[PDB]
């Protein structure tokens, strides 16, 4: 009962910044911990960042600690992922996800609803 | 004496605002043979959900679904207990009609489970909608199935990827039984053959 749509992706230069957004629609007026994942070609889908319903608890993978910042606007029903100091190693399809409840999770196996994805390419 | 019992699917009527089959609602599926609607099985079911005062689902109670032979809508399984190698809870499911489709596309969706075989030994018809079976890191046999024998409309296609490697499956003993026809299998036993040679 929640549909998610990623936006804000595309091509970027190394060292650049980029802000992804996830727009939720449907039965949005209940608790969802939201997560960001990414899948590079060949590699398996890994966790990037997570945020709790209230927005007070957040998690980051080690590969993005310091560079990435997650936030949400429950009024606008959105979840933003600020990505700075981007590297080629960040190139992947970024997926947004929702898990019914308050908490976020660092695995894909706890999330109940997924977005289609947005390609993010980082070049020299 | 053959009896048939119709029950509402997740999202409809008695389960108007339910996200998944869960501990609270699953008892109401007892003796059901035909689901008028869809079945969603999500991760929420298993960890519980205090927001809806829904406790975690006891995996053993999935066996209630063993009486379901028909689903008018779609079957979405996005979570499943680890210690179950297959979907034997649906070992008697014969038909998925797909009048309703997940994302308007899929009538059967099996995603990100740890099963090693689907085990849909009784499935004989997927009337409409596409089939997606991805992210099941241990799942074999899925590629052997002859989906054309099961489809009913024109443009039905499959999306079967990122499961266990066919080489790794064939390397191990996980291959269709020698009595199975070239139409594939849902598992390694003769009961799992689509058709017998
Ligand atoms: C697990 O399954 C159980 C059993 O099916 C399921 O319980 C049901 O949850 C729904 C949703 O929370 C309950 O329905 C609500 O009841 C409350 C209290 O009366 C109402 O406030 C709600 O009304 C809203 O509906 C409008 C339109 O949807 C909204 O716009 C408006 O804001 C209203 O607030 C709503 O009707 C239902 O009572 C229970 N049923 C039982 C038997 O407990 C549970 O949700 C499932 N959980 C999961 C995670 O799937
Ligand atoms: C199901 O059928 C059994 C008979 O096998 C009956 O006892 C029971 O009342 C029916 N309903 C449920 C919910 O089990
Ligand atoms: C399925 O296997 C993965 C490992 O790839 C594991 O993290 C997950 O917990 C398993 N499923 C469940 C329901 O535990």
């Amino acid at each position: 009962q929640v549909k998610l749509e990623e936006s804000g992706g595309g091509s970027v230069q190394t060292g650049g910044s980029l802000r992804l957004t996830c727009a939720a629609s449907g039965r949005t007026s209940r608790s969802y911990g939201m997560g960001w994942f990414r899948q590079a070609p060949g590699k398996e889908r890994e966790f990037v960042s997570g945020i709790s319903w209230r927005g007070d608890s957040t998690g980051y993978a080690d590969s993005v600690k310091g560079r990435f910042t997650i936030s949400r606007d429950n009024a606008k029903n959105t979840v933003d992922l600020q990505m700075n100091s981007l590297k080629p190693e960040d190139t992947a399809i970024y997926y947004c996800a929702a898990a019914a409840g308050s908490a976020w999770y660092g695995t894909l196996y706890e999330y109940d609803y997924w977005g289609q994805g947005t390609q993010v390419t980082v070049s020299s | 004496l053959e009896e048939k019992k119709v029950c509402n699917g997740i999202g409809i009527g008695e389960f108007k605002d339910s996200l998944s089959i869960n501990a609270t609602n699953i008892k109401h599926f007892k003796n059901c043979t035909s689901i008028s609607g869809d079945l969603h099985i999500l991760p929420v079911a298993f960890r519980g959900d205090s927001f809806t005062h829904t406790p975690p689902l006891d995996p053993q109670e999935l066996d209630i679904l063993k009486t379901v032979k028909e689903i008018t809508g779609f079957l979405l399984i996005q979570a499943w207990p680890e210690n179950r190698t297959d979907l034997h809870a649906f070992e008697n499911l014969e038909i998925i009609r797909g009048r309703t489709k997940q994302h308007g596309q899929f009538s059967l969706a099996v995603v990100s489970l740890n099963i090693t075989s689907l085990g849909l030994r009784s499935l004989k018809e997927i009337s409409d909608g596409d089939v997606i079976i991805s992210g099941n890191k241990n799942l074999c046999y899925a590629n052997t199935i002859n989906w054309k024998k099961l489809f009913g409309t024109s443009g039905q296609k499959t999306k079967i990827i990122s499961n266990r490697g066919e080489n790794s499956c064939k390397a191990t003993g996980q291959v269709c039984h020698a009595l199975c026809s070239p139409e594939g299998c849902w598992g390694p036993e003769p009961r799992d053959c689509v058709s017998c040679r």
